[PDB]
This record gives structure tokens, C-alpha cells and sequence, in this order.
């Protein structure tokens, strides 16, 4: 909930990779931290690139999505928090944002980073503190 | 439904975590 150093280092990765995930357009000197961009990024492409097909599935599924993003990223990481499963919901989150550009309309697209950034947070924040953000990554 | 993709969320997360160090 608490706007930090934290809610924002994450949010400044998740908001340049979203903005270049929708336009196609090089974030990679507007971030405040390059290296972790250049990773996290690949780590996005990655998952996209093999389960774009069961995210256009799994979205097709689910009516009235935007407010269903805390749940899904709390029911993905309550039991147990990983890097894994904290890049999977930025990746599907991207996705969702693409989605809903795609449609048209942009309002949401300019929430989605701090809607996924403050879920993230709600439950992960100390996790993250603990291993200085992005640092635990690397 | 968004039960089922927290799952996929998870299961995504997990295979791509033991993969990768």
C-alpha cells in the first residue's frame, strides 16, 4: 500500500516494460536501472513466447478481468513467493495491458503498473526488501 | 477462471524458476 523507494523501484520496471511491450518502442534509457531491465525483460519474452496461446485462453475465459488482477496475483503467491512466479504475473500482466490497448481504450493500460505493482507489494513487500528488490534476481 | 489462472500462473513460474538456476 505504502509508496516507498521499494513501490517505486519495482514500478519503474514494470511501467518501462509495459510501455515497451504495447508500443515495441526501446525503454532501455528512460529506466533508472538498465541491467535489471535488460533482464527482467528477457525473463517477460521469454514466458510470453511460450504461453502467449494459454494466456489468450485463460483471458478469453474471464469477463471483467481489470478487477480480478489482485486476486489472481494474490492467489498465485500466497503459499509460497518466488521469482518465478513474480515474473510470470508481470509478464501476464503485460499481456492483459496489450490486451487492453488492443481494444482501445487506454484509462486501464495507465493503471496496470501500479495495479500489479501494488498486489505485488501487498503481499511481497518485505520478500523483497530482504533481498534489496532487484538485486535477489541477478 | 481466475482461480485456474493463478494456477497457470504457478505452474509457469515454477517450471521456468527450476530451469534457470
Amino acid at each position: 500500500v505504502k509508496k516507498d523507494e521499494i513501490y517505486y523501484t519495482i514500478l519503474n520496471i514494470i511501467q518501462n516494460y509495459f510501455i515497451e511491450y504495447c508500443t515495441g518502442k526501446n525503454r532501455n534509457f528512460h529506466v533508472e536501472d538498465e541491467n535489471t531491465y535488460i533482464i527482467v525483460k528477457n525473463m517477460c519474452d521469454i514466458i510470453l513466447r511460450d504461453n502467449i496461446v494459454e494466456f489468450r485462453k485463460d483471458i478469453d475465459r474471464c469477463s471483467d478481468i481489470e478487477n480480478e488482477i489482485p486476486e489472481i496475483v494474490y492467489d498465485t503467491i500466497h503459499d509460497k513467493i518466488t521469482w518465478g512466479r513474480v515474473i510470470s504475473i508481470i509478464a501476464f500482466g503485460a499481456y492483459v495491458t496489450k490486451v487492453f490497448k488492443e481494444k482501445g481504450r487506454d484509462n486501464v493500460v495507465d493503471l496496470m503498473p501500479d495495479i500489479i505493482t501494488e498486489s505485488l507489494l501487498s503481499r511481497c513487500r518485505s520478500w523483497l526488501s530482504d533481498q534489496n528488490c532487484w538485486d535477489g534476481l541477478k | 477462471p481466475e482461480i485456474w489462472i493463478a494456477q497457470e500462473l504457478r505452474r509457469i513460474g515454477d517450471e521456468f524458476n527450476a530451469y534457470y538456476a
